[PDB]
């Protein structure tokens, strides 16, 4: 008795895709690093006064499961492209995710947010304007999050729903 | 890598397994911890055999299946 939105969290291994998802769904921070193959979580939420069902797909950063991307990228309605602010390699890796999503969607615009996670940590190797400029080159928002402190976690997921509703 | 699909009340989880000698108990415990957190009693059912609990002491190999439903004991799939 409500609309469902299919959100997908992508990014390199260890950036905190699972931690972000579990902080949103369960209000809990996962300390362990248990690499994901694939997991989905559904939760009823209120966004801008409107109740809806989130269907969040948590995906693998490990290259061993890269063949799965074709499937989930086709039906995903909005994407969090996550890197960790202390890992420039994960920032580099954003492009290959964005490019594969673009190809599968025949170069359409797709609801998407660039997420720089682990903003609670003191070590920062990705520059703020560098990240803002990557987001601007893709035409998408940049949001700094922490799955540990919950900073901007709802903002990141709810922005996708706001975009899906308008598109 | 080998894995099994666990269908639960609010989504699915793919659970890695080293081999088919793993017990069904080990799979259930991994699925519950990921999806529910720290600990209600749960059972696993074969996808093609609803409403029957799998023997948790048996091996994955003995089940001849790679997809299971995770169900709270007072509920159904
Ligand atoms: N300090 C801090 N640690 C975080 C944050 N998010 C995740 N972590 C930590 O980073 C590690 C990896 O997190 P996880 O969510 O498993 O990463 P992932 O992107 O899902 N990895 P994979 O692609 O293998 O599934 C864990 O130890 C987790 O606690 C965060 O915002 N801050
Ligand atoms: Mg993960």
């Amino acid at each position: 008795g409500m609309t469902e939105y299919k959100l997908v969290v992508v990014g390199a291994g260890g950036v905190g895709k699972s931690a972000l998802t579990i902080q949103l769904i369960q209000n809990h921070f996962v300390d362990e690093y248990d690499p994901t193959i694939e997991d989905s979580y559904r939760k009823q939420v209120v966004i801008d006064g409107e109740t809806c069902l989130l269907d969040i797909l948590d995906t693998a950063g490990q290259e061993e499961y890269s063949a799965m991307r074709d499937q989930y990228m086709r039906t995903g309605e909005g994407f969090l492209c996550v890197f960790a602010i202390n890992n420039t390699k994960s920032f580099e890796d954003i492009h290959h995710y964005r490019e594969q999503i673009k190809r599968v969607k025949d170069s359409e615009d797709v609801p998407m947010v660039l997420v720089g996670n682990k903003c609670d940590l003191p070590s920062r190797t990705v520059d703020t304007k560098q990240a803002q400029d990557l987001a601007r080159s893709y035409g998408i928002p940049f949001i700094e999050t922490s799955a540990k402190t919950r900073q901007r976690v709802e903002d990141a997921f709810y922005t996708l729903v706001r975009e899906i509703r308008q598109y | 890598s080998l894995f099994v699909r666990i269908n639960a009340a609010h989504g699915f989880s793919l659970i890695q397994v080293d081999n088919t000698k793993v017990t069904m108990k080990e799979i259930l415990l991994k699925a519950v911890k990921r999806r529910k957190g720290s600990q209600p009693q749960y059972r696993l059912e074969k996808q093609s055999e609803p409403n029957v609990a799998v023997d948790l002491d048996s091996t994955l190999e003995s089940q001849s299946a790679w997809e299971f439903c995770l169900v709270r004991e007072n509920s159904s799939r």
